[PDB]
């Protein structure tokens, strides 16, 4: 499963 | 900043003159990932050259594998020519059947 | 057998290119096994090993959706990074991410990785504890705070301890024949006369997987960091690897020289010397 990111950088 | 490409040129199977084979140009340790790779027979661009896809190593540096079918002869020279921003001029490294 | 999974994501902006190109590559035990690329005519995650065509289209739709979200996340992040670094427009830029998990041979979690890099340089990374962040650069501190503030670490921590592990187990079963073993290397020594009275003994090692390997020349028992020659390990292009090590040798006085070869698929290391 690809991860999914929280807030942008 | 630009990291500058390391290059190896070599054959898949050990070479015998007249025996068909694959010739690899392994290009590594470069950044940014935009790079141009030609393979040359007797100074002339080999036309249909396989290019493995964009990939990067655990140190963030990019690496590509270029390969093509070739039949080594006694007398033909084979080379790989790499263009990348890290270097002003293209870099050519000649195939050495021994190393 | 210890195991791992990784996802290596990249987004590249180029000076006049309209939108960044996003590319994600999944690895199970270092072998590429899925891939997404926004430049493709129809952008989707495609399988990349045989054993993954075992997966029902709902899987590919979910993943492909994640990708499209990731693509947008990289877009926004790239845009902010320009600002953080006071870079103007009309340059080339790169943002990269590695994410994944390592398992012991007991199949338990060992380490989670979550790391980012900007322009090829370390930008921010989740520490081994999966709670705190490391970020060297002054510009990166902005990010460290935003993410400390917002519990980003708990989110990534959950993925790294749950989904990363659960799904890696699943993938491991589904190609339990494809990966279970490792290709041992075949070795031999070649002879190349050069200067007057001196020869090159070049110990080859071929057709091995995975790539980690060590080659050592001994003068009867004494190793040499004294001007032994090698090359970076390189792929044959058939899914196996090659390396060689060579050294300068007196012509005739050449059976005193033993190449040793160490690799994981080996029962024990190989000892070889020149056989004319």
């Amino acid at each position: 499963k690809a991860p999914y990111d929280y807030a942008p950088i | 900043i630009q990291k500058t490409p390391q290059i190896q040129v070599y054959s898949r199977h050990p070479p015998e003159n007249g025996k068909p084979n694959i010739l690899n140009c392994y290009v590594t340790q470069f950044h940014p990932p935009h790079i141009e790779i030609q393979m040359l027979k007797n100074g002339k661009k080999i036309p249909k050259v396989e290019m493995s896809d964009m990939s990067f190593s655990k140190d963030w540096s990019f690496y590509i594998l270029a390969h093509t079918e070739f039949t080594p002869t006694e007398t033909d020279t084979y080379a790989c020519r790499v263009k990348h921003d890290s270097m002003a001029e293209p870099k050519t490294v000649y195939w050495d059947r021994d190393m | 057998g210890p195991h791992s999974m990784r996802y290596f994501e990249t987004a590249v902006s180029r000076p006049g290119l309209e939108e960044p190109r996003y590319i994600s590559v999944g690895y199970v035990d270092n072998k590429e096994f899925v891939r997404f690329d926004s430049d493709a005519e129809n952008p989707r995650y495609e399988p990349r090993a045989p054993w993954m065509e075992q997966e029902g289209p709902e899987y590919w739709e979910r993943e492909t959706q994640k990708a499209k979200g990731q693509e947008q996340w990289f877009r926004v992040s790239l845009r902010n990074l320009l600002g953080y670094y006071n870079q103007s427009a009309g340059g080339s830029h790169t943002l990269q991410q590695m994410s994944g998990c390592d398992l012991g041979s007991d199949w338990r979690l060992l380490r989670g990785y979550l790391q980012f890099a900007y322009e090829g340089r370390d930008y921010i990374a989740l520490n081994e504890d999966l709670k705190t962040w490391t970020a060297a650069d002054m510009a990166a501190q902005i990010t460290r705070r935003k993410w400390e503030q917002s519990g980003a670490a708990e989110h990534y921590k959950a993925y790294l301890e749950g989904e990363c592990v659960e799904w890696l187990h699943r993938y491991l079963k589904n190609g339990n024949a494809t990966l279970l073993r490792t290709d041992s290397p075949k070795a031999h020594v070649t002879h190349h006369p050069r200067s007057k009275g001196e020869v090159t003994l070049r110990c080859w090692a071929l057709g091995f997987y995975p790539a980690d390997i060590t080659l050592t020349w001994q003068l009867n028992g004494e190793e040499l960091t004294q001007d032994m020659e090698l090359v970076e390990t390189r792929p044959a292009g058939d899914g196996t690897f090659q390396k060689w090590a060579s050294v300068v040798v007196p012509l005739g006085k050449e059976q005193n020289y033993t190449c040793r070869v160490y690799h994981e698929g080996l029962p024990e290391p190989l000892t070889l010397r020149w056989e004319p």
